[PDB]
C-alpha cells in the first residue's frame, strides 16, 4: 500500500460518508448508487455492506473500507466459475459461447464489454479462450 | 442449477472490477444517465464495483 493509495482511498471514502460521521450506512451507499443511475434494493445494499462490515455493527468505517479496497483464493473461485461452463474440461471456452453467457446471463455485460474481454483473453485469436490464462491476466 | 447465474456474475463482476482500472475501457459507457463522468464518478464506481465483486464472490461460494 502506497501513501498515495491511502489518500486516494480516504478521498473515495468521503464521497460515500455524506454524514461526515466516519461511517458509511446503507442509505448513503444507495444515495451514491442512485446518483450514478443505479436503483439498488435494500437487500442488495445490505449484502454489499455485510461483505465489508468486519465488526458487524452494520456500517463501514474507514479501516474497514480500506481493508476491502486493499484486498488469495479468489483466483481459484473465478477459475471454478469458468469451469461451470467448461463442460468437457477444455480448459477453453468458445468466444461465441463466452459472448452468449456474458451477454445474456447474470449481470449482462454489453457487447462492447465482451469485445474488450475477448480481444484481451483470446491471445492467439483462434476464437477459443484459455480462461485460466485470462484469470491470470485479471489477477 | 443455480451455479450458472452465480458463476456468470462472479466472472462479470471480476472483469468489471479489473476493467475499471483502464480509464478508457468501454465498461465506462454503461452509465448512460451521467452527462459528464468526472473523476469523483469513477472513484465511486470503482468502490461500488469492488463491493459487488465481493457479493458475487460470496453468492458463488454459496451456490457451489
Ligand atoms: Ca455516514
Ligand atoms: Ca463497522
Ligand atoms: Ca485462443
Amino acid at each position: 500500500l502506497t501513501e498515495e493509495q491511502i489518500a486516494e482511498f480516504k478521498e473515495a471514502f468521503s464521497l460515500f460518508d455524506k454524514d461526515g460521521d466516519g461511517t458509511i450506512t446503507t442509505k448513503e451507499l444507495g444515495t451514491v448508487m442512485r446518483s450514478l443511475g443505479q436503483n439498488p434494493t435494500e437487500a442488495e445494499l445490505q449484502d454489499m455492506i455485510n461483505e465489508v462490515d468486519a465488526d458487524g455493527n452494520g456500517t463501514i468505517d474507514f479501516p474497514e473500507f480500506l481493508t476491502m479496497m486493499a484486498r488469495t483464493d479468489s483466483e481459484e473461485e473465478i477459475r471454478e466459475a469458468f469451469r461451470v461452463f467448461d463442460k468437457d474440461g477444455n480448459g477453453y471456452i468458445s468466444a461465441a459461447e463466452l459472448r452468449h453467457v456474458m451477454t445474456n446471463l447474470g449481470e449482462k455485460l454489453t457487447d462492447e464489454e465482451v469485445d474488450e474481454m475477448i480481444r484481451e483473453a483470446d491471445i492467439d485469436g483462434d476464437g477459443q479462450v484459455n480462461y485460466e490464462g485470462f484469470v491470470q491476466m485479471m489477477t | 442449477n443455480r451455479q450458472i447465474p452465480a458463476a456468470a456474475s462472479l466472472i462479470q463482476t471480476a472483469w468489471r472490477c479489473y476493467a475499471a482500472e483502464n480509464p478508457d475501457s468501454s465498461t465506462w459507457k454503461i452509465y448512460i444517465r451521467i452527462s459528464q463522468l468526472r473523476e469523483h464518478h469513477r472513484a465511486t464506481i470503482k468502490v461500488i464495483r469492488r463491493m459487488q465483486y465481493f457479493v458475487a464472490k460470496k453468492k458463488f461460494q454459496q451456490a457451489r
